C-alpha cells in the first residue's frame, strides 16, 4: 500500500517539476520499505519515469536505487532496470543514475554468476558514450562486477583516454579488481610508466600505489623487479613540495614495497644525497620539506623497512635521532614510537641527549610514559649514558613526583637489560666512604629508593655485588624485598636467608539450597550466617570475589523477602495500618534496587541468572502490590495497579518462553497456571490468593558463574587531601578537577555518570564524554573527564561531594565507588 | 549533452548552497547549512541551575518537549543540514568556499557520502573557519548530553499541532555532532590559492577570484570557460574599503551574476547605529553594573573594536576594560596580526606599523587590555566587573553567553545588545523573556545594501541575472518595494527547482596551435581548407597540419567556352534555353547543361577526357 500513496501524491497536483520532486524528496528521506512490497513501489516509480522532467526522472531513479538496497534487488527489478536503461540514454546524468541503480541492484544482493554479475558488466561495457557520459561510471560498474577467475583489455586501451578525470575511475576500478585477485598481469607496469609523468593531480598519488602493488605482486618474469620500482617511487616522492597529497601516499606504499629483496646497492645509497641504477633521494630531502603529514608516513616506512631487514639500522638511527627538534607535538611521539619499534640490535653512545630532552621543554603528560618505556628497552654503550639517564630521571622525579611508578618500572627494565654497565658505577651512585660509613640517606626519600631498586635489579647476574655495598644497604634490601616483590628481585646476600574457597562456596550454596524446610526463625538466622560468611569470603578472597558478592546479594534479597513475609501486620488487623508496622513498605524499594544492581553492575551474567533475577523482581513487585493493597482504602485505584501487575506478568511470560518447564513449583509457574482463573473475580480476592500462594511457593537456585564486580578506584586526582582552599569567586566557575580510573565496567562509555552533590539541596549529574574513555588495559579502564563546578559564595570551606554512578535503559543509578570528597575551593 | 543549471537545496537568503553545473566542469559553489536554525532547543550550558530545569510539563504526555512561555526541546540543538539527496556526491570534483563562513557544513559532505576530489580556497578564510569549527565543537562537547529528540521528527501528521514557529521547518537529515574526526581529517585537503590564479581545473575551465572588500578574504570566485562569464558573489561592501575593497574591472560582460549575500536591513544607518551603540554603552557604564555584548569570533567585530578604542576620548572615563572570552581568542588575535597582505592597497596595508586593522588592537593592549582566553579559574586576581565582556558564540545557545545571562539575570544593570542580525526577537529571547532588559538589537552588518546593488547593476548593465530567493515580493511588516530591477525577466529559485538558464554550445576553443595553411580571397570571408587527425590530449583537439569538401558556386558559360578555346578545344556549339545553357563539344560527344545552381555532364566511354574535364570544371569555384 506504500505505492498507492505515492501514486496519489504524484497524480494529485501533477506539476512540471514541483509535485514530482516534492514526492521524491518525501519518499526518499522517509523510512525504508523493510517489506516484500518493494517491487510494487519500484514498478510504480519506473512506470512514471518515461516522461519529461529528466531531473525528476533521475531523482526517482536514485530513490529507487536507494530503496532497492533493503534486500529487495530481485531478478525482476534487475531485468526491468536493464530494459529501461537500454533506451534511457537521453541525458548525461540519467545514464549515470541508471548505471548506479544497476550496480546497487546487481553488486549488492546477487553477487553471483549466471547473469547476475557478468551480463550487467557486458551491458555497461556496450553502453559507451561520446564525451564523459558514463565512462567514469561504467568503469566502477565493471569494477564491482567480477566475471570469473581467469576483461583487462578494455581498461588497458582506456588508460589513454581524453579526460584525465576518467583515469582516476580506471585506476580505482583496477584496484577493486586487484583486491579480489583476478591474476593481474605484469604488462600493466609498462603502462604504469606512462602514469608516472601525467602532469596532473589525483593520478600520481594513485600511480605510486599502482607501481607498489605491481612490484609487490611477484618480482619475476623480468633487472628482475628487485629494487627497481623503489627507484621510481622515490623519484615520484622527491617532488613532495609540489603536492602534499601525492607524497604521503608514496611513502605509505614504499612502507610495504620495502618487503622486496631490498638489494643493498639500491638501499644504502638512498640514505644519502649523492647517489652511489638509483639516482634519486627522497630520504634526506623528504623530512624537512613540508608539513608533517608526510614526515609521519616517511618515518612509518622507515620503521617498517627496519623491522624486516635487520641491517640499515646503524645508518638510520642518527637520522631518526636528529629529527627531534621539530617543535611539533605529533612528530615527537611518532619518533618515540618508531624508536621503540626498532629497539633491537641498536647502540646508543652520544645520540641520547637529542632524544631524552623531550621532557624538559614542556609537560607532555601523555608522552612521558612513552619516553620512559623507550629509554628502558634500549641499550647503552658506555656508563656515561647510564649516568646521564639516571640523573635525568632523578631530575624528573624531584620536579614531577606524580609518575614515580613509571620511573621505577623503567629503572627495573634498565637494570634487567644490562646489569654490567652499572658495575663500575656502584660506589659513585650512593654516597659511601671507605673509612667513614656515615651520611645515611633518608628511608622514605623517593630519590634513593630508585637507585636502590636499580642496584637490586642489576644484582641478579653480578658475580660480586655486595662487595661494594654499605652497612645499611643490606637492611634496606631486606626491607624492600619483603615489602614488595614486583620491583626488587631475590638475591643471594650472605646476611639474608633462604581449591578450598570454591568447595567451601559450593558447600555453603548447597546448604542454603537443601536446608529450607524448617522454622522461619531458623531459616532467617541461617540466611544471616551465610550472608556474613559470603561477605567475609568476598572481603578475603580476590579472584573469587565477584561470584561471592553475587551470591551474598542474592541471599540478602532472599533474607529481606522472608523477613517481609513474616511481618506482624498480617498478624494484626489489616485495615488499620497505623504506622511503622510493615517493614516491607521500605524493603520493596531496597529489593528492587538490589535486583537492579545484581543485573546491571555484574558483567558475566547468564540467561538463567537473568530469568531468575526477573522472577525475583516480579516477586518483589507482587510484594509491593500486597503491601499497597493492605493499606489502600479506595477500591478504584486497586483495579489500576492490579491490571498493571497482570500486564507486567503477561509481558514477562511473553518475553520468556524457554526454561519455563525447567523451574518446578516456582511462583512464576504457579501464577501462570492459576492466572486463567484469577481474571474473573475482584482484585481483593485476587491479591488474597496472590498472598496465600507466595508464602511457601519455592526457593529457586541460582547457578554460579565467573562474574566480576564493577568498582572504581580512589586515584589522587582531586581525592581526599588537606584543606587547600583554592582562590575563586562566586560568579563564574570555581575550578576544574580530574576523576579517577575504572575497572571491569563492561564498556563504561554511555554507561557511567558523574554525580556532584553540593552542600545545598541541588545536585548536578554531568553526562560522560565518550572521547576521553581510554582502554589500553582491557579489563581495566580510566576516566579522565573535566568536571565543572560553580556556585555562589560560601563564606567557609565546608565540603563538596563528587561521585560516579551508572545509567540504565529508562533511568536508574548504582553506587559503585566509595564516597570521595573533593577539595574545599571556597569561592 | 547538458547545460548549466543551479541545483540549490536551501532557502536561506544570507547563505547559499547553489551548484552551477556545466558541460564538463561540474563545478559547485559554496555550501552552507542553517546556522540560525538551532535556537528553539534548550541552550547548551554548564553547571545547570534550578531555574532552567523545573518548568511547565509537555503537551500530551511527551516528556521530551518542555514548555516555558514557548515551545522548547531539552536535547541536543540538532544542527540543520540541507537535503543534498537528488544530487549524488560521487561525481563532484571541487566545492567552493566563501568568506570564512561556508564551511560549517563542509565536513558533513567530505567523508560521509562522496566528494573524493580536491578543494580550492585562500588561507585567512580557511584559518578563520578552522577556528570557528574548533570553538563550535568546544562549546558542543562540554557537558555532552545524549540525544532525546528522535521522536517528534517523524509522524508529521501531528507535527502541525504545536504552536507556530516550530512546525514551519521540516526535518530531513540532521547530524547534531562532528565527533572531532571529519572536521580535522577533512581540513588536510586545501591547496594554496591566492587571488586571480591560473589553476585551470579539468584543463578546460578556469576560475579567477576577485577579492571583494567585505572582511578578511571576501573573495568572489568567477568560474569561466573559454567563452563564458559565470560570476558568483558571496559578500561585498563599498563603504569600509579597509580589506581590499571590491573592484569592478573584470566583471563587465557577465552572464548570470549569482548574487547571494544581502543586507536585509535597509532602514538602519551604519554611522547612526554605531553612534547610538556608543551612547548606550556609555550610559550603561556610567551607572549600573557590568556590560555584556554577545558577538561572533574574529571578523566583523573588528570595526566595533576599533570604534570602542577610538571612543576613549569621550565622556566615558577610564577603568572600563574589555574581556574577551573565547577558546580560540588568542589564535584569532595572532592570525589577525599575521594577516596583513589582504588589506587595502595603500590606505590600510602600509607595513609601517599602521595596518589600521589589527595593529591598533595591540597598540592599546599595553594600557588596559587583559585577554584571559579562558573561563576556568582566571579572574581570581580581581573581580569587580567595571568592564565590558565579549563572548564568541555561533548562536545564543552554544557559547558561554547563557551562563553569564543566568549569572546576572537581574535587569536595569546589564545590557543584552547583539551584533549579528541573523536571529529574531521573540524566539532568540524566548527562554529569557521573563526579564525587564532594554533588549536592543543594533544590526551591525554591511553586505551589499539595496542602494549599492542598484548602482552596481547600473554600471554593469547585466543580463539574465538570477534571483536567489522568492523575496521579489515586498517583505512583511514593511511598506516599500525593496526589489531588484531586471530588464528581460525575474527568475525564481526554491528548495528543489533545478531551472535551466544557460546554453554554452561549445562557442570557441579550437585548440589552436601551429596552424599553417593557405588562404583564398573573397569579399569578406577568405575561406580555406582544414586538416584531419586532431589527436586531442586533454580538453583540446590540437588539429595540426599533418596527414570531403563540398562544392558551391555558379559557373559562367562565357568563361567556360573561353577557357575551352584557349586550352585547346574547338568545335563547341552553345545554345540557350528559357533559363539555362546547353553546350556541346564534338570530341567524345560531350553534352553539358548549366542551369541556375545546376550542372550536368554526359559523355561516352573515356577516362582521360573525363578526368581532364573534371579538373577543368572544379577549379572554377571555392571549396567549403
Amino acid at each position: 500500500p506504500s505505492k498507492s500513496a505515492a501514486l496519489h501524491i504524484d497524480l494529485c497536483k501533477a506539476t512540471s517539476p514541483a509535485d514530482a520532486l516534492q514526492y521524491l524528496l518525501q519518499f526518499a528521506r522517509k523510512p525504508v520499505e523493510a517489506e516484500s512490497v518493494e517491487g510494487v513501489v519500484r514498478i510504480l516509480l519506473e512506470h512514471y519515469y518515461k516522461e519529461n522532467d529528466p531531473s525528476v526522472r533521475l531523482k526517482i531513479a536514485s530513490l529507487l536505487g536507494l530503496l532497492s538496497k533493503t534486500a529487495g534487488f530481485s531478478p525482476d527489478c534487475i531485468m526491468d532496470d536493464a530494459i529501461n536503461i537500454l533506451q534511457n540514454e537521453k541525458s548525461h546524468q540519467v545514464l549515470a543514475q541508471l548505471l548506479d541503480t544497476l550496480l546497487a541492484i546487481g553488486t549488492k544482493l546477487p553477487e553471483n554468476q549466471a547473469i547476475q554479475m557478468r551480463l550487467v558488466d557486458v551491458a555497461c561495457k556496450h553502453l559507451t558514450d561520446t564525451s564523459h557520459g558514463v565512462r567514469n561510471k561504467c568503469l566502477q560498474l565493471l569494477g564491482n562486477l567480477g566475471s570469473l577467475e581467469k576483461v583487462q583489455k578494455i581498461i588497458g586501451d582506456y588508460f589513454s583516454d581524453q579526460d584525465p578525470r576518467v583515469r582516476t575511475a580506471a585506476i580505482k576500478a583496477m584496484l577493486q579488481l586487484h583486491e579480489r585477485g583476478l591474476k593481474l598481469h605484469q604488462t600493466i607496469y609498462n603502462q604504469a610508466c606512462k602514469l608516472l609523468s601525467d602532469d596532473y593531480e589525483q593520478v600520481r598519488s594513485a600511480a605510486v600505489q599502482l607501481i607498489w602493488v605491481v612490484s609487490q605482486l611477484y618480482p619475476e618474469s623480468i633487472m628482475v623487479s628487485d629494487g627497481s620500482w623503489v627507484v621510481r617511487v622515490q623519484a615520484a616522492k622527491l617532488l613532495g613540495s609540489m603536492e602534499q597529497v601525492s607524497s604521503h601516499f608514496l611513502e605509505q606504499t614504499l612502507d610495504k614495497k620495502l618487503m622486496s629483496d631490498l638489494r643493498r646497492k639500491r638501499t644504502a645509497h638512498e640514505r644519502a644525497k649523492e647517489l652511489y641504477s638509483g639516482a634519486c633521494g627522497a630520504f634526506v630531502h623528504g623530512l624537512e620539506d613540508e608539513m608533517y603529514e608526510v614526515r609521519i608516513a616517511a618515518v612509518e616506512a622507515l620503521c617498517m623497512l627496519a623491522q624486516s631487514s635487520p641491517s640499515f639500522a646503524e645508518k638510520c638511527l642518527d637520522f631518526l635521532v636528529d629529527m627531534f627538534n621539530d617543535e611539533i607535538e605529533e612528530v615527537r611521539l611518532q619518533s618515540i614510537h618508531t624508536m621503540r619499534k626498532i629497539s633491537n640490535n641498536i647502540t646508543l653512545r652520544e645520540d641520547q641527549l637529542d632524544t631524552v630532552l623531550a621532557v624538559l621543554e614542556d609537560s607532555s603528560r601523555d608522552i612521558r610514559e612513552a619516553l620512559h618505556e623507550l629509554l628502558c628497552c634500549t641499550n647503552v654503550s658506555t656508563k656515561e649514558g647510564i649516568h646521564l639517564a639516571l640523573v635525568e630521571l632523578l631530575k624528573n622525579l624531584t620536579k614531577y613526583p606524580t609518575d614515580r611508578d613509571s620511573i621505577w618500572k623503567c629503572l627495573k627494565f634498565l637494570g634487567s637489560r644490562h646489569p654490567t654497565l652499572v658495575l663500575p658505577l656502584v660506589p659513585e651512585l650512593l654516597s659511601t666512604h671507605p673509612f667513614f660509613d656515615t651520611a645515611e640517606p633518608d628511608m622514605d626519600d623517593p630519590a634513593y629508593i630508585a637507585v636502590l631498586v636499580l642496584i637490586f635489579n642489576a644484582a641478579k647476574t653480578c658475580p660480586t655485588m655486595p662487595a661494594l655495598f654499605s652497612d645499611h644497604t643490606f637492611r634496606h634490601y631486606a626491607y624492600l624485598r619483603d615489602s614488595l616483590s614486583h620491583l626488587v628481585p631475590a638475591l643471594r646476600l650472605p646476611g639474608r636467608k633462604l581449591d578450598p574457597s570454591q568447595q567451601f562456596l559450593q558447600q555453603s550454596l548447597e546448604r542454603v539450597y537443601s536446608l529450607q524446610h524448617l522454622d522461619p526463625q531458623g531459616a532467617q538466622e541461617l540466611l544471616e550466617f551465610t550472608i556474613r560468611d559470603l561477605q567475609r569470603l568476598g572481603e578475603l578472597q580476590s579472584e573469587l570475589a565477584g561470584v561471592a558478592d553475587f551470591s551474598a546479594t542474592y541471599l540478602r534479597c532472599q533474607l529481606l523477602l522472608i523477613k517481609a513475609l513474616q511481618e506482624k501486620l498480617w498478624n494484626v488487623a489489616a485495615p488499620l495500618y497505623l504506622k511503622q508496622s510493615d517493614l516491607a513498605s521500605a524493603a520493596a524499594k531496597q529489593i528492587m534496587e538490589e535486583t537492579y544492581k545484581m543485573e546491571f553492575m555484574y558483567s558475566g551474567v547468564e540467561n538463567k541468572q537473568v530469568v531468575i533475577i526477573h522472577h525475583m523482581r516480579l516477586q518483589a513487585k507482587a510484594l509491593q502490590l500486597i503491601v499497597t493493597a493492605r493499606t489502600t482504602r479506595g477500591l478504584d485505584p486497586l483495579f489500576g495497579m492490579c491490571e498493571k501487575f497482570l500486564q507486567e506478568v503477561d509481558f514477562f511470560q511473553r518475553y520468556f518462553i524457554a526454561d519455563l518447564p525447567h523451574l518446578q513449583d516456582s511462583f512464576v509457574d504457579k501464577l501462570l497456571d492459576l492466572m486463567p482463573r484469577l481474571m474473573t473475580s475482584k482484585p481483593a480476592e485476587v491479591v488474597k490468593i496472590l498472598q496465600t500462594m507466595l508464602r511457601q511457593s519455592a526457593f529457586l537456585h541460582l547457578p554460579l558463574p565467573e562474574q566480576i564486580h564493577k568498582a572504581s578506584a580512589t586515584i589522587i586526582e582531586p581525592a581526599g587531601e588537606s584543606d587547600n582552599p583554592l582562590r575563586f569567586t562566586s560568579g563564574l566557575v570555581v575550578a576544574l578537577d580530574v576523576d579517577a580510573t575504572l575497572e571491569h565496567v563492561q564498556d563504561p562509555q554511555n554507561t557511567v555518570k558523574v554525580q556532584v552533590l553540593y552542600p545545598d539541596g541541588q545536585a548536578q549529574m554531568i553526562h560522560p564524554k565518550p572521547a576521553d574513555f581510554r582502554n589500553p588495559g582491557p579489563g581495566r579502564h580510566r576516566l579522565i573527564t573535566q568536571v565543572y563546578l560553580s556556585h555562589t559564595a560560601w563564606t567557609e570551606a565546608c565540603q563538596v561531594e563528587v561521585r560516579l554512578l551508572l545509567a540504565y535503559n529508562s533511568s536508574a543509578r548504582i553506587p559503585k565507588c566509595p564516597w570521595m570528597e573533593g577539595g574545599e575551593m571556597s569561592p | 549533452c547538458l547545460s548549466g543549471h543551479p541545483t540549490l537545496p536551501c532557502n536561506v537568503l544570507k547563505f547559499k548552497s547553489t551548484t552551477i553545473m556545466l558541460d564538463c566542469g561540474l563545478d559547485m559553489t559554496s555550501t552552507l547549512n542553517f546556522l540560525p536554525l538551532p535556537l528553539v532547543q534548550s541552550p547548551r550550558l554548564s553547571n545547570l541551575p534550578g531555574w532552567s530545569l523545573k518548568d511547565g510539563n509537555a503537551f500530551l504526555d511527551k516528556e521530551l518537549k518542555e514548555c516555558s512561555g514557548h515551545v522548547f526541546v531539552d536535547s541536543v540543538p540538532e544542527f540543520c543540514l540541507p537535503e543534498t539527496e537528488l544530487i549524488d556526491l560521487s561525481t563532484v570534483d571541487v566545492i567552493l568556499i566563501s568568506n570564512y563562513h561556508c564551511m560549517m557544513a563542509l565536513p558533513y559532505i567530505t567523508e560521509h557520502t562522496g566528494f573524493t576530489g580536491t578543494v580550492y580556497a585562500t588561507e585567512p578564510t580557511v584559518q578563520i573557519g578552522r577556528l570557528l569549527m574548533e570553538e563550535l565543537v568546544n562549546f558542543i562537547e562540554r557537558v555532552p548530553k545524549a540525544q532525546s529528540a528522535s521522536l517528534w521528527k517523524n509522524k508529521d501528521i501531528q507535527r502541525l499541532l504545536p504552536s507556530p514557529l516550530k512546525d514551519a521547518v521540516e526535518v530531513s537529515t540532521w547530524r547534531r555532532c562532528y565527533t572531532m574526526q571529519e572536521v580535522n581529517s577533512a581540513l588536510s585537503k586545501i591547496q594554496l590559492v591566492g587571488y586571480s590564479q591560473k589553476i585551470e581545473l579539468f584543463g578546460a575551465v578556469q576560475v579567477t577570484p576577485l577579492s571583494s572588500g567585505y572582511a578578511l578574504g571576501s573573495s568572489n570566485w568567477i568560474i569561466q570557460s573559454h567563452y563564458e562569464k559565470v560570476s558568483y558573489v558571496s559578500g561585498s561592501s563599498l563603504l569600509t574599503t579597509h580589506p581590499q575593497p571590491m573592484d569592478q574591472a573584470s566583471l563587465k560582460n557577465s552572464d548570470v551574476l549569482v548574487l547571494t549575500g544581502l543586507t536585509q536591513i535597509p532602514t538602519a544607518n551604519p554611522d547612526g547605529m554605531v553612534g547610538e551603540f556608543c551612547s548606550n554603552l556609555a550610559l550603561t557604564v556610567r551607572n549600573g553594573g557590568n556590560v555584556l555584548v554577545p558577538c561572533y569570533p574574529s571578523g566583523v567585530i573588528y570595526d566595533l573594536l576599533e570604534c570602542l578604542y577610538q571612543y576613549i576620548d569621550s565622556a566615558g572615563l577610564s577603568s572600563v576594560p574589555l574581556y574577551f572570552i573565547s577558546p580560540v581568542a588568542n589564535s584569532s588575535l595572532e592570525f589577525s596580526q599575521i594577516f596583513a597582505e589582504w588589506l587595502c592597497h595603500n590606505k590600510q596595508s602600509k607595513v609601517y606599523l599602521p595596518e589600521p586593522p589589527f595593529p591598533h588592537a595591540e597598540l592599546i593592549q599595553t594600557n588596559k587590555l587583559k585577554h584571559y582566553p579562558s573561563i576556568h579559574g582566571d579572574f581570581s586576581n580581581d573581580f569587580r566587573q567595571p568592564c565590558v565582556v565579549f563572548t564568541g558564540h555561533p548562536s545564543l545557545r552554544f557559547g558561554d553567553v547563557v551562563h553569564f545571562m543566568e549569572l546576572w539575570g537581574k535587569s536595569s544593570l546589564n545590557t543584552v545588545i547583539f551584533t549579528e542580525p541573523d536571529f529574531s526577537y521573540l524566539e532568540a529571547l524566548a527562554p529569557y523573556q521573563p526579564l525587564a532588559m532594554k533588549c536592543i538589537y543594533c544590526p551591525i552588518d554591511t553586505r551589499l545594501n539595496f542602494i549599492q546593488v542598484s548602482k552596481l547593476l547600473k554600471e554593469v548593465q547585466p543580463l539574465h541575472v538570477v534571483c536567489p530567493e522568492q523575496y521579489t515580493q515586498p517583505p512583511p511588516a514593511q511598506s516599500h518595494r525593496m526589489d531588484l530591477m531586471i530588464d528581460c525577466q525575474p527568475p525564481a529559485m526554491s528548495y528543489r527547482r533545478a531551472e535551466v538558464l544557460a546554453l554554452p554550445f561549445k562557442r570557441r576553443y579550437e585548440k589552436i596551435e601551429i596552424m599553417p595553411e593557405l588562404a583564398d580571397s573573397l569579399v569578406p570571408m577568405e575561406i580555406k581548407p582544414g586538416i584531419s587527425l586532431a589527436t586531442v590530449s586533454a580538453v583540446l583537439h590540437t588539429k595540426d597540419n599533418k596527414h570531403k569538401p563540398l562544392l558551391s558556386g555558379s559557373i559562367p558559360v562565357e568563361q567556360f567556352v573561353q577557357t575551352l578555346e584557349k586550352h585547346g578545344f574547338s568545335d563547341i556549339k552553345v545554345e540557350d534555353t528559357a533559363k539555362g545553357h546547353i553546350v556541346l563539344l564534338q570530341e567524345a560527344e560531350t553534352l553539358i547543361q548549366i542551369e541556375e545552381d545546376s550542372t550536368h555532364i554526359i559523355c561516352d566511354n573515356d577516362e582521360m577526357l573525363r578526368v581532364r574535364l573534371r579538373d577543368l570544371v572544379l577549379k572554377f569555384l571555392q571549396k567549403f
